[PDB]
């Protein structure tokens, strides 16, 4: 309650991103045709922003955590694999094992 | 930096901190409606100053994009709603004067006392007591003093302000290339360069001026039978071809004749519908009226509640001593928190404001996807107009009687159904001559046309001619009668409750004409339809941004408001009135007076 401004998102850059990039400057924007030297005001805004979550908020508001998971195999031939498990043993039977 | 994609790019920004701010304004407000205290006065004051202090530094700032550049509509109709100057183009000093002439009237208005001529010492205010003493009391004297006093004691001091008020607020809007106020008014219904969509300020007048023309073959129906009612009261105190005095209509103004239901009902003897004491014999609470509204709601095909909205609302009143005004609200703090403030009590007059304001809520529910400036309706009508409606269609006897509130034989007859017409007609159609009168003069003693030595006689001689009702007392250019009018001095704007009227009954017949029904239009239902529910919703979720006269004609097909509807709604109440007055004389003579006999 009252806002949890740690969390921030960029909303301006200057073109869009590459893939698995990343990008963490803090350069002012610059939107009109004169230069800004580094300061806020007219046609110069700073670039991050911060999402103020607060209890009473709805769905489509509140925070939610994401979490991604990505393979890639380079050329690795045995890495981390799958797991396994049980399956009781017995002894003098003619068995599939 | 096309000239333009500078505008898009601060738009942006400006949304965000705009809608964030006005948020935490909001929260602010809502509590310290609900829990009044003294520090929470504080805790709002502060953010309230915050917030239009912001919005004013955007207003100032958003004038170095000129308007003539941009290309794209939103952008522009956002820009041009932000950079309204609004007040503060006028000379500092005028700003601070105005300020203080809009307070004291707005505080000699509110705290008025009149004391009678036989006890002087303990008297009386105008909320508790006047606006009793004027509906429910039954002596010509009692009714003749309390409505002189009224004008005698806050009309005389009013004009003396009301005089610069007018010149002030004209000058102020003579610096925004506009030629007097009411245009300022006007301006909102005002529709530019969108190739025949277009609404110019100028046609307002002409459309109000021209959809009262047909309204009168009804109303002078209205007012003769309401005239020969009232002739039983006090007799010999109406002429049968004269007009009515002002102090005999029901409240303070003559807005609303709908406390004459006790003189003039037609058949006393049969009741109306009412679920009163079939709801507390079932032990109903302030849950399972909004659980039946929101049933009622999703059955139409629109989607529940928020989820956030069951936990944070506040539905009945704190049961210890925790001052909250009682008085209904729909809230949009925004971010998709919506809640609602009402203290309901088990009555079916609250299980009717529950349908009413849970529109607000699905009208507000719609449209939050648009950008921040355009969160609102189409223009200032359509708010209450989508609410209304939803009133209406929940009070018919069939949707009654499919919920477990009316015995299953119970039988309704046109005895009842008239009953219940004309308990309508005396607020709906009641209230249109008054409120068209008043807007027309003050929209004449805006532009100038009336001098300022002839605003009381020409105020009278209008309700002389148009509603037809006439003054008790003579009163000479010392007073103000108008001044005595909430609307009037607290700077509202006073012609939406006219269009709303027309644009309820407009939607009631364009919705139901989906739901394939057959009958008259008053018994008419929007229950268990899904056309219905996305032809309205269609309409729902456009707010600001698109021209109001295309978010009718994707309703009901056409580009303006027209007046058939309502009369379709009444035609049985005008079959009827057309017999019941075989024998009198319809219509008003302004020569009549109730002194010059
Ligand atoms: C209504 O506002 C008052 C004013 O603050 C609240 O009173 C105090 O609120 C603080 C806030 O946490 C509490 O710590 C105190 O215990 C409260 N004291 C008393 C005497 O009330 C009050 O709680 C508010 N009402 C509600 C329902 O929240
Ligand atoms: C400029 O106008 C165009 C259309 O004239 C807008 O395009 C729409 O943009 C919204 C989201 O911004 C999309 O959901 C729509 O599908 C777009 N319409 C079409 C036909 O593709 C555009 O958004 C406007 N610019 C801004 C900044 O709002
Ligand atoms: C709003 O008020 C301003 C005065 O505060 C009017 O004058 C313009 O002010 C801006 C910046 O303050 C200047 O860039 C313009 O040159 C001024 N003159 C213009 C726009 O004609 C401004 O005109 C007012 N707004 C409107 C729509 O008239
Ligand atoms: C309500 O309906 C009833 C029956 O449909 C009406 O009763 C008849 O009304 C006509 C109208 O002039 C009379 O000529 C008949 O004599 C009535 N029937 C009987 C048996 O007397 C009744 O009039 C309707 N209500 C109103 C107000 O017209
Ligand atoms: C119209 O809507 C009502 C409201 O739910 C439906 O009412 C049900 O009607 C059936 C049979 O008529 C009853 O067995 C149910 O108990 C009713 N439900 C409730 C909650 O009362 C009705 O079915 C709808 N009409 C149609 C044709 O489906
Ligand atoms: C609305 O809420 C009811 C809970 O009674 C649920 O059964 C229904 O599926 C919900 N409908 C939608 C569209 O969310």
């Amino acid at each position: 309650v009252s806002g949890n401004y740690n969390y921030l998102y960029r909303l301006f850059r200057k073109s869009n991103l590459k893939p698995f990039e990343r990008d963490i400057s803090t350069e002012i924007y610059q939107a009109g045709n004169k230069p800004c030297n580094g300061v806020a005001g007219f046609n110069c805004y700073f670039p991050l922003r911060s999402y103020g979550f607060r209890p009473t908020y709805g769905v489509g508001h509140q925070p939610y955590r994401v979490v991604v998971l990505s393979f890639e195999l380079l050329h690795a031939p045995a890495t981390v694999c799958g797991p396994k498990k049980s399956t009781n043993l017995v002894k003098n039977k003619c068995v599939n094992f | 930096s096309t000239i333009e994609e500078q505008a898009k790019t601060f738009l942006d920004k400006f949304n965000h901190e705009a809608e964030d701010l006005f948020y935490q304004s909001s929260l602010a407000s809502w509590n310290y409606n609900t829990n009044i205290t003294e520090e929470n006065v504080q805790n709002m004051n502060n953010a309230g100053d915050k917030w239009s202090a912001f919005l004013k530094e955007q207003s100032t700032l958003a004038q170095m994009y000129p308007l003539q550049e941009i290309q794209n509509l939103t952008v522009k109709l956002q820009l041009q709603a932000l950079q309204q100057n609004g007040s503060s183009v006028l000379s500092e000093d005028k700003s601070k004067r105005l300020n203080t002439i809009l307070n004291t009237m707005s505080t000699i208005y509110s705290t008025g006392k009149v004391c009678n001529p036989d006890n002087p010492q303990e008297c009386l205010l105008l909320e508790p007591g006047l606006n009793e003493i004027m509906a429910n009391s039954l002596d010509y004297n009692e009714r003749l003093w309390a409505w002189e006093s009224w004008r005698s004691e806050v009309g005389k001091q009013l004009r003396p302000l009301y005089e610069e008020y007018v010149v002030l607020k004209n000058e102020m809007a003579r610096a925004n290339h506009y030629e007097d106020y009411g245009d300022y008014w006007r301006g909102d219904y005002e529709v530019n360069g969108v190739d025949g969509y277009d609404y110019s300020r100028g046609q307002l007048i002409e459309d109000v001026e021209h959809t009262f023309e047909e309204i009168k073959p009804l109303y002078e129906h209205l007012h003769a039978y309401v005239r020969a009612k009232l002739m039983n009261a006090y007799p010999s105190y109406i002429s049968p071809i004269g007009c009515l005095p002002a102090h005999l209509l029901g409240d303070m103004w003559g807005r609303f004749w709908t406390n004459l239901y006790s003189l003039t009902v037609p058949f006393g003897q049969k009741p109306n519908i009412d679920v009163t004491d079939a709801m507390v014999d079932q032990a109903w609470d302030a849950q399972r009226i909004f659980k039946e509204a929101e049933k009622f709601f999703v059955s139409v095909g629109l989607p529940n509640m928020t989820q956030g909205f069951w936990e944070n609302s506040m539905l009945t009143d704190p049961g210890n001593v925790q001052k909250a005004v009682c008085h209904p609200t729909a809230w949009d703090l925004g971010k998709g928190d919506f809640r609602i403030l009402m203290c309901t009590k088990v009555t079916m007059d609250d299980f009717l404001t529950a349908h009413h304001e849970m529109g607000h809520i699905q009208y507000d529910m719609a449209y939050a996807a648009q950008p921040f400036l355009l969160r609102n309706g189409a223009n200032e009508g359509f708010h209450e107009a989508v609410g209304e409606i939803m009133s209406l269609s929940a009070a018919t006897p069939k949707h009654l009687k499919s919920i477990g509130l009316l015995s299953p034989d119970f039988q309704e007859d046109n005895e009842t159904e008239i009953n219940f017409l004309l308990k309508q007609a005396l607020t709906i159609v009641g209230t249109l001559p008054f409120t068209y009168m008043l807007e027309k003069w003050r929209w004449m003693v805006f532009k100038g046309e009336i001098p300022k030595d002839q605003w009381m006689k020409k105020w009278w001689e209008m309700k002389r001619e148009i509603v037809g009702v006439v003054e008790p007392v003579p009163h000479d250019e010392t007073y103000c009668d108008p001044a005595s009018l909430f609307h009037v001095s607290n700077d509202y704007s006073f012609i939406r409750y006219y269009t709303r009227t027309l644009y309820q009954f407009q939607f009631q017949e364009a919705l139901c004409q989906a739901a394939k029904h057959e009958g008259p239009l008053h018994k008419c239902d929007i229950s268990n339809s899904t056309e219905a529910g996305q032809k309205l919703f269609n309409m729902l979720r456009l707010g600001k941004s698109e021209p109001w006269t295309l978010a009718l004609e994707n309703v009901v097909g056409a580009k303006n408001m027209n007046v058939r509807p309502l009369l379709n709604y009444f035609e049985p109440l005008f079959t009827w009135l057309k017999d019941q007055n075989k024998n009198s004389f319809v219509g008003w003579s302004t020569d009549w007076s109730p002194y010059a006999d």
